[PDB]
């Protein structure tokens, strides 16, 4: 669809692993979708398996990370 | 190890999140049993002062309001009003016993009880206090509790005010129980299931009359959600699907997919060097997909959900299965795109090549489907009626034990239709292709014997699912109503294919368990629905007969949704809450609510004139005036007919600034009342009533326009004023402009206020109710259908 | 003194807008007879929308 | 799609300066239409050319 009326935006998005629209609402927009998906089923396995993937979402909201300098931490 | 420490101010992002449930998971209710008796008045000892206004040896007890916390501004004591009838259905019981309540008088003289321990207090007060009559003190020692246990009744003696005896006589004469028999118990449950003999039922108990059962408000849908509510009844819809997928059974004893694919095989005869569309027949062959579909359509079809289709078509068993399918379900169950692309396919591939006809010439957007437009180009009586039949397949909206329901022909559920399916394919099996080649002719033929194989089984599968599906239509509350949803369910013709080679004389019967929960689930989610409404309704038609105009209906109707635990409140919008509104406005108040509030209507002003926070108005008149005589003030600054002078209305004066009027009225001295709520101060002195303070205070209202720091001034005068000998020794009757529009405490009459509330004695209150019957079924090989005739029976 | 550009008076007050979904309603309502389905659907809940 | 409830409508401060600022457009307007006319109609008076 290139063509004289038409344009392209074109972005690189590497650098966007810090920002703030990775962080809370991305992680809580995909609990929602849990919620309702555990919801939208009768088995109990599934649930199960459905809150643990959520409980993991769960621990990677607030995450510390181990990065040396020389002797400290 | 080591460590160093670092933080980072992340910010808090908080959506709302809208917290759900479903339906197995909704708890049903508890129910309300009293507390206290829910007084709004209460007497208290004041002194009391003799005409002249000074002062006697004794105290007098008058009724006074409990909590005097009433705002300033007559809108906000209409919110309080609003506010207290929603406390009082929030009070208001379902069932109550007094005798949990009651409590023994320390003054009577058969050491009988009373109902309240407030009651009992103001008895022992009242019997306390030195200057009192002998006659209450009699009255008091005579009050006992009467009791006639041939009928299970009690009467207890009770002190409160008349309002309070008509709100009180209100909840014990509707109280809603009913008196609990077995008889009950089984016609609770529907016709269908006791006129089916593969359901047999028992109990191991022999409840007496003495007991009770609160019946549920299972009223159908007064707001027609099927009508232009489609994102709610696609909720409501996917929400009972769900229900209904988790009660479908799974499936017995199947044949060996190992076997009957080897079976398939061989009777198909495939090559090892050639591709052959035949191959594609065994694609998704597994069992938890045949379990699948017999889930899907069954709970599709009692929640009356849409569904649709996709399908490869290198895979014509695909096909085959779905011409099955189209005859035995109807076609306006399904969305409409689908099932054309498959009639499509059918007509392209089997039926307009096997008479020698061209393909196709057909629109997208044709007002009929394909079979239809195909029904008459034929020329074969088999083919044609059995299209005509598909193209005529549609449900018969029955309303059967109160429930409307989407019904099948009849000539589905007893497996005839299979006959004229046979009939046709058959029919089409001894044509030529006289355009198509006979290696084609194979595999279409092939194709169809792979499932013409398995009639008896096929038979016995529609059979099934009949009855499974009117077995468990008998287990709802809620008309089930045919209106195309916003979503369908993606169903696979491989899964179906599954199905149709899977099975054989195993039935499948819906466990009673499963039959029970499902049906006190739809009942408590039907009485939930049916009693929020009746909330929401009745302070919706309640504010419309109060002229509260600030107020926007909209919390309201969220609570209505917050209290149905499976919607998204936070993303349904505000058009939508306010249609539901607009439907909500024209339904009937139940009667509790409706008689509750016709009597706070007529008692909402009478509660209002006490309360000695607020007045109810002021009268100024620039004239010397006279002060009333009463005997719990002295002599005070009242008016309690307002007649004469005119008023005006402080609301339309907030509402729409206009102080020209009430300005000009007061710089020329023009005699004038002001209604509206308005709080006051008590000035009990005497110097401050000769210098004529009262009038002061409105001549702020000119300066500051505001009229909320309005204050008028009540002067009270008697021999506990610290003036009072002015009044004893020069002989002047005390003389006031600007007297105070306001009412006086009624006197407490200890007889004529005591009365006998009468009720019920020891009865038990039940809630699980179908926890009483057991249940089981007849072997599942040895069941019948409504023909009166084995189903699962063919071989 | 002034010279000014009115309006009709159905739309000072919102009345012709009643007339407006009567016309919106009754196209729902209608079939779009050649027009295909996916299409169709789609638009006649748009206008109930409106 | 997004309205409801809230009635917006103009303070008086912001119609008093609407109101002052077409004021003094228009009396700007027909001052300077004056001062205009009255210098073009000397110039062809004084046979200024």
């Amino acid at each position: 669809f290139l063509s004289n009326n038409s344009m392209v935006l074109y972005t690189d998005v590497s650098q966007w692993d810090s920002s703030q629209h990775n962080t809370q609402p991305f992680r809580k927009g995909i609990i929602m979708g849990l919620d309702m998906l555990a919801n939208m089923t009768n088995d109990a396995r599934v649930i199960q398996t459905l809150n643990l993937y959520k409980q993991t979402q769960i621990n990677l909201m607030d995450s510390y990370v181990q990065i040396p300098d020389g002797n400290v931490i | 190890v080591q460590y160093e420490i670092l933080q980072k101010t992340i910010p808090t992002f908080e959506p709302k999140e809208s917290i759900l449930k479903k339906l197995e998971d909704i708890k049903p209710e508890q129910v309300k049993k009293q507390t206290k008796l829910f007084r709004i008045f209460e007497p208290r000892q004041l002194p009391v002062y003799r005409a002249n206004g000074e002062k006697e040896l004794r105290n007098r007890w008058y009724w006074k309001l409990k909590r005097d916390t009433l705002p300033d501004g007559d809108y906000d004591v209409r919110e309080y009003f609003l506010n207290l009838y929603d406390q009082v259905l929030t009070e208001m019981p379902d069932y109550l016993l007094l005798k949990d309540m009651a409590v023994e008088n320390k003054n009577s003289r058969d050491a009988g009880k009373v109902v309240d321990s407030e009651t009992a207090a103001i008895c022992d007060a009242i019997f306390q206090d030195e200057e009192t009559e002998g006659v209450v003190r009699r009255f008091i020692a005579e009050m006992r509790q009467r009791v006639q246990a041939d009928r299970n009744v009690v009467n207890y003696p009770s002190i409160l005010h008349p309002i309070d005896h008509a709100f009180n006589e209100y909840f014990l004469q509707h109280q809603l129980v009913e008196p609990l028999n077995n008889d009950i118990i089984f016609n609770y449950i529907p016709e269908r299931i006791r006129n089916d003999v593969n359901y047999i039922l028992n109990m191991d108990r022999n409840l007496p009359s003495t007991a009770r059962y609160i019946r549920p408000n299972l009223l159908q849908d007064r707001l027609n959600l099927h009508d232009n509510f489609e994102s709610l009844w696609d909720t409501i819809t996917t929400s009972n699907y769900i229900l209904a997928r988790s009660v479908v059974p799974d499936l017995k004893e199947l044949v060996s997919t190992e076997a009957q694919i080897q079976k398939m095989s061989q009777d198909l005869q495939l090559e090892a060097l050639t591709i052959q569309s035949e191959t594609q027949f065994l694609t998704g062959i597994n069992s938890q997909a045949a379990n699948d579909c017999f889930k899907t359509l069954i709970a599709a079809m009692l929640s009356q959900r849409t569904m649709s289709l996709d399908f490869v078509t290198t895979n014509y068993m695909s096909l085959i299965s779905g011409m099955w399918l189209l005859t035995v379900v109807p076609n306006d169950m399904f969305i409409r795109e689908s099932l054309v692309a498959c009639q499509l396919a059918i007509i392209n591939t089997i039926i307009y090549p096997a008479f020698g006809m061209q393909r196709m010439h057909y629109r997208n957007g044709d007002p009929q489907t394909p079979f239809q437009i195909a029904e008459q180009q034929i020329q074969n009586f088999q083919v044609a009626n059995w299209l005509h039949f598909v193209n005529n397949n549609q449900f018969r909206q029955v309303v059967i034990d109160g429930v409307l329901n989407q019904v099948l022909n009849d000539n589905i559920r007893n497996g005839h239709v299979v006959n004229q399916l046979m009939e046709a394919l058959m029919q089409l099996s001894r044509q030529q292709f006289p355009t198509m080649p006979v290696d084609y002719k194979r595999s279409i033929q092939r194709g169809i014997l792979l499932l013409s194989n398995r009639l008896g089984q096929l038979v016995d599968l529609t059979r099934l699912l009949a009855y499974n599906y009117e077995t468990l239509m008998a287990c709802i509350t809620m008309n089930m109503q045919h209106v195309q949803t916003l979503t369908t369910e993606k169903l696979q013709l491989t899964s179906v294919t599954s199905l149709c080679m899977l099975i054989g004389n195993a039935t499948v019967i819906p466990s009673p368990q499963t039959l029970f929960h499902y049906y006190n689930v739809n009942v408590n989610f039907h009485s939930n629905y049916n009693e929020r409404i009746n909330d929401a309704v009745a302070i919706i038609t309640a504010a419309n007969r109060l002229n509260l105009y600030q107020k926007k209906m909209k919390s309201i109707v969220e609570d209505f949704l917050k209290r149905l635990q499976i919607f998204d409140i936070s993303r349904v919008p505000d058009d939508q809450m306010y249609r539901l509104r607009d439907r909500l406005r024209l339904l009937p108040v139940e009667i509790r609510r409706l008689d509750i509030f016709n009597l706070i209507l007529m008692n909402m002003e009478q509660i209002e004139r006490a309360s000695d926070k607020i007045a109810q108005g002021v009268i100024i008149a620039y004239r010397d005036m006279q002060l009333e005589r009463d005997e719990m003030y002295g002599y005070v600054n009242i008016a309690r007919n307002l007649d004469g002078f005119q008023q005006i209305n402080l609301e339309e004066l907030m509402r729409t600034g206009d102080y020209a009027q009430i300005t000009n009225m007061l710089l020329n001295n023009q005699p004038v009342a002001l209604v509206g709520a308005l709080p006051f101060i008590t000035d009990s002195s005497v110097i401050s009533l000769v210098a004529k303070l009262d009038a002061t205070v409105f001549a702020q209202i000119v300066k500051l326009r505001k009229v909320d720091t309005l204050k008028p001034i009540l002067y009270k005068i008697n021999s506990d004023s610290n003036d009072f000998y002015l009044v004893a020794n020069y002989d002047w009757v005390p003389t006031s402009t600007t007297k105070v529009y306001k009412q006086i405490p009624q006197q407490f009459d200890f007889r004529a206020s005591m009365h006998m509330l009468t009720s019920n004695l020891t009865f038990t209150v039940y809630s699980d109710l179908l926890a009483f019957v057991s249940a089981d079924t007849v072997e599942p090989i040895n069941a019948v259908a409504f023909d009166n005739m084995r189903i699962m029976n063919e071989l």
